[PDB]
C-alpha cells in the first residue's frame, strides 16, 4: 500500500493533537500538554483502499521557526488548523500557508482549513462564512469545521487529505 | 533544553519533556498511552551512537533526568 505523509499545523491550542488522537486512537486528549513533535501512523481504508497515513503533529510555538521547513518539504498534505474561540489562531494560518508555498515554490498543494472547536458554538469568535471565504481566497481550499470532542468531522480531514494527494 | 527523542514501535517518534524528579515511565507515559503501547509489553533502550546504533537496554524506573539528551527506542517483548 501506499504511503501519506500528512502534517498538522496551527497555532498552540487549537487541538491538533486532539484531533490526530482521536482519529488515531479514538480517545479524546482532555488536558493541555504542549506538543514538541510527534508522529503517529495509522492504516486506514480511503474510497475502498488500504492506505498507509503518518501524521505529523507539530508545535504550535517554534523556537525556531525554520524547524517548519524540514517537515513541510517532507509533507505530502497539510491540515491548517484554528480554533472558532480564538481569533488569533484564525489570524496565524496566513503566515504558515505562505511559508508552505514558499518551502514548495508551487502554489498547488493538497490542504484543508479546518476550524476547531466547533461544539464550542457559545463561544464562537470565528463564523464559518468567514473560515469559508478565507480557504475559497485561498483557491477553492477544501474547508470544514469539527470538533475533537464531539468526534465532528475527524475522519474527514484526513480522508479528503488522501484523496487530493492521489490527485 | 530538557528533552528526549523517543523512536517507538510501527515507525513512529516522540519528543518529551523531562522534569527533574520523573522516571523514564513517568516521562513516557502519555506517549505510549495514546498510542495504545503499555510499558510492561515494551523494552526501552538507549541508541549508542558511539558504536554505531548500538541498543543498550535500560530499565523502566531510570532517572529520566540522567537521559537528557539521550535517544531512545522502545520495542516490543
Ligand atoms: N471543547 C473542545 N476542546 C478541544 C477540542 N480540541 C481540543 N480541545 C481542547 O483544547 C486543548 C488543547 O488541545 P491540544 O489538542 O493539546 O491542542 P494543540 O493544538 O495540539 O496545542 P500545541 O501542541 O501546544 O500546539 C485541550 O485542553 C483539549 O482537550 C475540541 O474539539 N473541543
Ligand atoms: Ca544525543
Ligand atoms: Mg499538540
Amino acid at each position: 500500500m501506499r504511503e501519506y505523509k500528512l502534517v498538522v499545523l496551527g497555532s498552540g491550542g487549537v487541538g491538533k493533537s486532539a484531533l490526530t488522537v482521536q482519529f488515531v486512537q479514538g480517545i479524546f486528549v482532555e488536558k493541555y500538554d504542549p506538543t514538541i513533535e510527534d508522529s503517529y501512523r495509522k492504516q486506514v481504508e480511503v474510497d475502498c483502499q488500504q492506505c498507509m497515513l503518518e501524521i505529523l503533529d507539530t508545535a504550535g510555538t517554534e523556537q525556531f521557526t525554520a524547524m517548519r521547513d524540514l517537515y513541510m518539504k517532507n509533507g505530502q498534505g497539510f491540515a491548517l488548523v484554528y480554533s472558532i474561540t480564538a481569533q488569533s489562531t484564525f489570524n496565524d494560518l496566513q503566515d504558515l500557508r505562505e511559508q508552505i508555498l514558499r518551502v514548495k515554490d508551487t502554489e498547488d498543494v493538497p490542504m484543508i482549513l479546518v476550524g476547531n472547536k466547533c461544539d464550542l458554538e457559545d463561544e464562537r469568535v470565528v463564523g464559518k462564512e468567514q473560515g469559508q471565504n478565507l480557504a475559497r481566497q485561498w483557491c477553492n481550499c477544501a474547508f470544514l469545521e469539527s470538533s475533537a470532542k464531539s468526534k465532528i468531522n475527524v475522519n474527514e480531514i484526513f480522508y479528503d487529505l488522501v484523496r487530493q494527494i492521489n490527485r | 533544553s530538557n528533552t528526549i527523542r523517543v523512536f517507538l514501535p510501527n515507525k513512529q517518534r516522540t519528543v518529551v519533556n523531562v522534569r527533574n524528579g520523573m522516571s523514564l515511565h513517568d516521562c513516557l507515559m502519555k506517549a505510549l498511552k495514546v498510542r495504545g503501547l503499555q510499558p510492561e509489553c515494551c523494552a526501552v533502550f538507549r541508541l549508542l551512537h558511539e558504536h554505531k546504533g548500538k541498543k543498550a537496554r535500560l530499565d523502566w524506573n531510570t532517572d529520566a533526568a540522567s537521559l537528557i539528551g539521550e535517544e531512545l527506542q522502545v520495542d516490543f517483548l
